[PDB]
């Protein structure tokens, strides 16, 4: 079996079986969101 | 002419303006933040630099 993924900017379709944890914001963090992970704060957004 | 000069009889006042720069923007780098951002293993692989 060949497995081809893609990795876009869209809605995650299958995931890895990550337990999940809940939002700490306006912390410095290590974070993983649907793979993407950085570091940062996180804060709410006016974002469109 | 190799007998004749010409001297003014009048004259103007002028007020000029020269422009020169002088400075420019003190700009600062923190060159562990533009290579790495924040990225912990990222800043490890600097100090190899
Ligand atoms: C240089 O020229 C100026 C004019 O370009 C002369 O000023 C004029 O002088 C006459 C007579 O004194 C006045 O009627 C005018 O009103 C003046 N005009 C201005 C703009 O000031 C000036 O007298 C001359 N300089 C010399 C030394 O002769």
């Amino acid at each position: 079996v060949v497995l081809s993924f893609e990795l876009l900017n869209a809605p995650a379709t299958v995931c890895g079986p990550k337990l999940s944890t809940e939002l700490v914001k306006n912390q410095c963090v290590n974070f993983n969101f649907n793979g993407l992970t950085g570091t940062g704060v996180l804060t709410d957004s006016s974002k469109r | 002419s190799n007998n004749t000069i010409a001297i003014p009889t009048n004259f103007s006042i002028s007020v000029t303006t020269e422009v020169m720069p002088v400075s420019m923007a003190k700009t600062s780098v923190d060159c562990t933040m533009y290579i790495c951002g924040d990225s912990t293993e990222c800043s490890n692989l600097l100090l190899q630099y």
